[PDB]
């Protein structure tokens, strides 16, 4: 996360780090029930002779703020048994960019792991809206992680404005969020991680998951989400959540 | 061929994964680190330190 601070402790309850085999953390994910994660599917294909796809090379790691601590109390480690990408997730337009994780054994409830509300297919998160973007992701494009976990907060974008911002780039499935004049962003390490909106009783809901973007908080360069809304039948259909 | 797996620049893309990987340098004449963001990189993109120096040991 670019331009955003260190999150309070326990401040994002549903905010889960996935490790792959000797490789440290490589994408967040939220936590949606005790056995489900939603996650972005590009973290999760095959590649350079590794199964990025393979439930066994992988550690979610639940209530976790600061990565050099993982031992905390707290902090839950867990093993996947299941990926689900999208069917339809295309790696070279990264339409549908979208996954569920299941746990191999179920998270406990606690001050520092809770789920996060999923939206109904209906909802709609309105333009200019202040959300929040969290993750260890780096501070700078080109740069590095952090420790902490990192918050910021970003405002949606009118679909139209994205569309013209990045042209021939942005689908249906996809949603910008960010501030036309840069300065804060996600960015990589942040992918698969929750967008977080407070909504009418207080609540928080899910709005995005963390896709990709052209670099990290350059002007007129805002970052894409992949929308929830439209997800939400798929997610009942194959998690029961 | 020795010309794409060693001789280009890395590239971390647009996707927001933090891919521990290693790239040639052949200014350097040594495979150092970066984070690939996971989608539409180059062939100087090695998982592990010992694979980037047996690809492109030697190459100017
Ligand atoms: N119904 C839950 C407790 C409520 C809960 O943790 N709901 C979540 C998902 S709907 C939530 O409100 N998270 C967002 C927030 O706390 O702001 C239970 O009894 O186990």
């Amino acid at each position: 996360v670019v331009g955003g601070t260190d999150a309070d402790e326990g401040e994002w309850p549903w905010q889960v780090s996935l490790h792959a085999l000797g490789q440290g953390h490589i994408c967040g994910a939220s936590l949606i029930s005790p056995n489900w994660l939603v996650s972005a599917a590009h973290c999760y294909i095959d590649d350079r002779g590794f199964r990025y796809s393979d439930p066994t090379q992988w550690t979610a790691f639940l209530g976790l703020h600061d990565q050099s601590q993982r031992s905390a109390p707290g902090v839950q480690e867990r093993r996947l048994k299941r990926i689900i990408s999208h069917p339809f997730f295309n790696d070279f337009t990264f339409d549908y960019d979208i996954a569920l994780l299941e746990l191999e054994k179920p998270a406990e409830y606690s001050s520092m792991v809770r789920p996060i509300c999923l939206p109904d297919a209906s909802h709609v998160f309105p333009a200019g809206k202040a959300i929040w973007v969290t993750g260890w992701g780096h501070t700078q494009y080109g740069g590095t992680g952090a420790l902490i976990l990192q918050k910021g907060e970003i405002r949606v974008i009118q679909q139209t404005t994205c569309e013209n911002l990045l042209p021939q780039q942005i689908t249906p499935r996809m949603m910008c969020v960010g501030f036309l004049s840069g300065g804060v962003d996600s960015c990589q390490g942040d992918a698969g991680g929750p967008l977080s909106s407070v909504e009418a009783d207080g609540r928080i809901f899910q709005a995005g998951v963390v896709s990709w973007g052209d670099g990290c908080a350059q002007r007129n360069k805002p970052g894409v989400y992949t929308r929830l809304p439209l997800f939400r039948d798929w997610i009942k259909e194959n998690t029961g959540v | 061929q020795t010309e794409d797996y060693c001789l280009a620049s890395n590239k971390v893309g647009r996707c927001r994964g933090s891919f521990p990987r290693w790239y040639y340098d052949p200014t350097e004449q040594i495979c150092k680190s970066f984070v690939y963001g996971g989608c539409l990189g180059n062939k100087n993109n090695y998982l592990r330190e010992e694979e980037c120096i047996l690809a492109c040991r030697g190459v100017q």
